[PDB]
């Protein structure tokens, strides 16, 4: 109640229809745990990293196999066939050469590591925001208005189970600025004048929840012709009767 | 200074509608390099030596292959956060309001706005063999780059889908609000979603109503003065412009280093080989090679680290339009100065 | 390279010019005083479209700057790839080897400048097929001045999102991946031990920042919570 609250949808809905709302939970629940289950191709970046990682590990030691302008691409070749104030040159070469595949390999480290970092702090913050309280900004924690967050534990890394709220089918209504009682504009003090047929009712913003027009769901300002679409209409009194 | 008493508030009672600019870099030209083509520049001596160094020219591949992609995620990314394309209205009626200058114009080819036209005439941005042989007395710096395994690859997606995109998001947000960021969208007039907007920024709404025709006044009088500026201002695009120039620059650097000879006796191939026995001038090829190699890695480290700025800038500039476009934020100064209404 | 008529004329005491990459481009002939021009033989890219070789062997060549016309001038399998009856000029360049499809569909292999290659059954014959990128589905919000449309029922969505936390940490000894078991060598590297030390020192770097987001994406809260035993949560199953 407190999270549909937040999401602007008065607390009474969720009374109303609980038995529904779990159904969905659970269904949903069952078909993202299915759609693991069947779906393979869903971790791909952890995947992605590990195999980058190997495959850098396995460039590097297949470097080894290159002789930089050497005879030789083995020292106990080269120590063996030449004597030694000769054979230094070959050997300073492929020094220098394996010495600048290692400076290469741990430059690129480096940059994955920046790009792994930046990763991690997004991680952070959506932990910190989604997880231990409810966003209020749009499309952080998923499509829709944001409601709970599961987190679970994934091999170098975080999945996050962002539970959301969806509006389903919708209707068409006629609506009015302010409606005019008695020379005095009327505005609605949460929600929208919308008109069915013949009617007019007072509903809220993501519901459709129908009511009467009262003195306590509209506040009295101006006069009645400032306002460029207003409509007559009466107004309920629940005191006057009394 | 400012007048403190312990018992004394100011209160204000005017508003001003005010619109800025703000401009995000979203990707960079993609690059591929021939790195055989570069060093050995078409000689059957050479290219017989570079079977040692086919790793590190596979490597500089794949890391060039990766940036590229990697832009090509950033552009989708950024611009393609809505699946659904919304048609704009044709009849405007929005109150007074009047989007003529941001809503595309279809009187000109590709769909785009007056905005849209002026700001691609503000950043000064195919090629043929025969184009290049015949063009000898103007000394064209791309035919000079691609005779060395230097091309360009053109993006995934060009610019009129990116217009057709900003067109659907404006339209959408237009005529829906910001309930078609989250499921359907839902029509609504537009004097009832300003109302919407000033009750979020804690304003009660018979405001709005009240003085609806000095807020359209005012909204169009900015748009206009925004476009008069941006028309006279040619210094405001800088971050696209030295974008690009930055990477012209490491581009014409990249070719202008095969001018320098490594130890060599000279910095030209063909020279070596005319002069010396193949035994004495495969040590001067070996430098040559080891000279370009390191040249083409420095280009490589220099690219991926502007590649990993770019797409941080582009990270921002995504979770910007899904905030502020597509909603309303109530974050202090993440969508401009003052209290943040819409954002086009 | 090939030669070609020149404009240039040198002066008596020359005899061939250099470019900005300081190679021979314009030679003055030695029997005939004339001045002739060269350039490389070899300018343009070339990119193989192709799926799986699992899939099929078939393939659709793509010439970034040249013109189908000119292929010819340009450039038997070859020849076969080169040759007519399937040529299609796009935005980048003319494509060989693919058929021009009318429909268009979700991007499969991105070829450039809003074409996509993808693998189709054009009838159980199989092809290789290019088509125009799919942005999305047309649609029209009917919008009036007056209308407003009002949601009367909610849907519970749930999202699934995968974020890298860390990466594996490595070590390197320099000198055993450089000498090896050698006393002949690893006497020459006392003057790269620097260079090492230096190594080594980054990649240290890099696995404290590893093991650092690691403790700061979990260990957010401190106080360890106990499951509850009975669930009664008015339905919600957390099982
Ligand atoms: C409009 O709502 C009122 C409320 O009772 C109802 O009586 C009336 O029939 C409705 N009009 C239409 C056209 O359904
Ligand atoms: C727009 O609304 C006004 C009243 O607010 C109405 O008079 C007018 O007819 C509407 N526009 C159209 C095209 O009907
Ligand atoms: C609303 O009522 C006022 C006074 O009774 C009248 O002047 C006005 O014309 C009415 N508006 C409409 C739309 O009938
Ligand atoms: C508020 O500003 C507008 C435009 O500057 C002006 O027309 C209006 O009179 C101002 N309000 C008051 C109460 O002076
Ligand atoms: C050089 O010899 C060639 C072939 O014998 C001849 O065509 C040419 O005219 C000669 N050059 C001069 C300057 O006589
Ligand atoms: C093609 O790939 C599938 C899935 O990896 C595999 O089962 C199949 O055996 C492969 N084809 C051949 C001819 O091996
Ligand atoms: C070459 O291709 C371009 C592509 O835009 C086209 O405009 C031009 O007419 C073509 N020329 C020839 C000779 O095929
Ligand atoms: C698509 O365009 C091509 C080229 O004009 C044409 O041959 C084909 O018939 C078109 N397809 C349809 C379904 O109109
Ligand atoms: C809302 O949806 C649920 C499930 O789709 C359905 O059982 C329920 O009847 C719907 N509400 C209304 C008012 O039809």
């Amino acid at each position: 109640a407190y999270r549909f609250n937040g999401i602007g949808v008065t607390q009474n809905v969720l009374y109303e229809n609980q038995k529904l709302i779990a159904n969905q939970f659970n269904s949903a629940i069952g078909k993202i745990q299915d759609s693991l289950s069947s779906t393979a191709s869903a971790l791909g970046k952890l995947q992605d990293v590990v195999n980058q990682n190997a495959q850098a590990l396995n460039t590097l030691v297949k470097q080894l196999s290159s002789n930089f302008g050497a005879i030789s691409s083995v020292l106990n070749d080269i120590l063996s066939r030449l004597d030694p104030p000769e054979a230094e040159v070959q050997i300073d070469r492929l020094i220098t050469g394996r010495l600048q595949s290692l400076q290469t390999y741990v430059t690129q480290q480096l940059i994955r590591a920046a790009e792994i970092r930046a990763s991690a702090n997004l991680a952070a913050t959506k932990m910190s925001e989604c997880v231990l309280g409810q966003s209020k900004r749009v499309d952080f924690c998923g499509k829709g208005y944001h409601l709970m967050s599961f987190p679970q534990s994934a091999p170098h890394g975080v999945v996050f189970l962002h539970v959301t709220y969806v509006p389903a089918q919708e209707k068409n209504f006629t609506t009015a600025p302010a409606i005019c009682h008695d020379g005095k504009a009327h505005f609605p003090r949460e929600g929208v004048f919308v008109s069915n047929g013949t009617h007019w009712f007072v509903t809220q913003r993501n519901f459709y929840e129908p009511q009467i027009i009262t003195t306590d769901n509209t506040f009295v300002s101006g006069n009645c012709d400032v306002v460029i679409g207003i409509v007559n209409n009466t107004v309920y009194d629940p005191l006057q009767p009394e | 200074s400012v007048a403190y008493s312990n018992n004394s508030i100011a209160i204000p009672t005017n508003f001003t509608i005010s619109v800025t600019t703000e401009i995000l870099p979203v990707s960079m030209t993609k690059t591929s390099v021939d790195c055989t083509m570069y060093i050995c520049g078409d000689s059957t001596e050479c290219s017989n030596l570079l079977l040692q160094y086919g790793s590190f020219c596979t490597q500089l591949n794949r890391a060039l292959t990766g940036i590229a992609v990697e832009q090509d995620k950033n552009t989708q990314e950024v611009f393609a956060q809505v699946k659904q394309i919304y048609k704009t209205p044709q009849i405007k009626d929005f109150g007074g309001f009047n989007f003529s200058q941001i809503l595309p114009d279809p009187s000109k080819p590709s769909k785009r706005s007056f905005i849209e036209d002026l700001l691609f005439n503000k950043v000064t941005l195919i090629k043929q063999y025969g184009d290049c042989l015949g063009d000898i007395a103007a000394r064209d710096l791309i035919c000079a780059q691609k005779f060395n395994g230097l091309t360009v690859l053109p993006p995934l997606l060009t610019d009129e889908m990116i217009a057709q995109y900003t067109s659907a998001l404006l339209a959408g947000t237009i005529t829906s609000g910001w309930t078609f960021g989250a499921g359907a969208a839902l029509q609504i007039p537009f004097a009832m979603q300003m109302a919407y907007r000033f009750n979020g920024i804690g304003v009660t709404q018979n405001v709005l109503y009240e003085n609806q025709k000095l807020i359209a006044n005012q909204f169009n009088s900015a748009i206009g003065k925004i476009q008069d500026s941006l028309s006279s201002t040619a210094s405001a695009l800088g971050k696209l412009q030295d974008v690009v120039n930055q990477n012209a620059q490491a581009l014409n650097t990249l070719v202008k280093q095969l001018s320098s000879n490594f130890g060599a006796i000279s910095s030209v191939l063909n020279d070596i080989l005319s002069r010396l026995d193949p035994p004495e001038a495969e040590v001067q090829i070996d430098r040559l090679i080891t000279g370009r190699l390191q040249s083409l890695q420095t280009y490589v480290t220099q690219q991926l680290i502007r590649a990993a700025e770019i797409r941080a800038s582009a990270n921002l500039a995504a979770t910007k339009m899904s905030e502020c476009v597509l909603g309303q934020s109530k974050r202090v100064d993440f969508c401009g100065k003052g209290y943040h209404l819409m954002s086009f | 390279g090939v030669l070609t008529e020149s404009n240039k004329k040198f002066l008596p005491f020359q005899q061939f010019g250099r470019d900005i990459a300081d190679t021979t481009d314009a030679v003055r002939d030695p029997q005939t005083l004339e001045i002739l021009d060269i350039t490389p033989c070899s300018f343009g890219g070339v990119s193989v479209i192709t799926p799986g070789t699992n899939a099929s062997n078939q393939v659709a060549v793509l010439y970034q700057d040249v013109n189908c016309t000119e292929v010819p001038v340009a450039i038997p399998t070859w020849r076969v790839y080169s040759t007519g009856s399937n040529v299609f000029q796009t935005r980048a360049g003319c494509l060989i080897g693919a058929e021009h499809v009318n429909n268009s569909y979700e991007c499969d292999i991105p070829i450039g400048a809003g074409i996509c290659a993808s693998y189709q059954t054009q009838t159980a014959s199989q092809s290789i097929i290019a088509y125009t990128m799919s942005l999305g589905a047309e649609n029209s919000v009917a919008y009036s001045n007056n209308s407003i449309a009002i949601p009367t029922n909610f849907t519970i969505s749930v999202t699934t999102e995968i974020l890298p936390v860390s990466m594996t940490k490595t070590s390197v000894d320099c000198t055993m991946y450089i000498c090896g078991d050698s006393t002949e060598c690893s006497n020459l590297l006392l003057q790269y031990g620097s260079f090492c030390t230096q190594l080594n020192r980054a990649l240290t770097g890099i696995a404290v920042e590893q093991d650092k987001n690691t403790q700061e994406v979990f260990a957010q809260v401190k106080q360890i919570y106990k499951t509850p035993q009975i669930k009664d949560f008015g339905g919600f199953n957390f099982s």
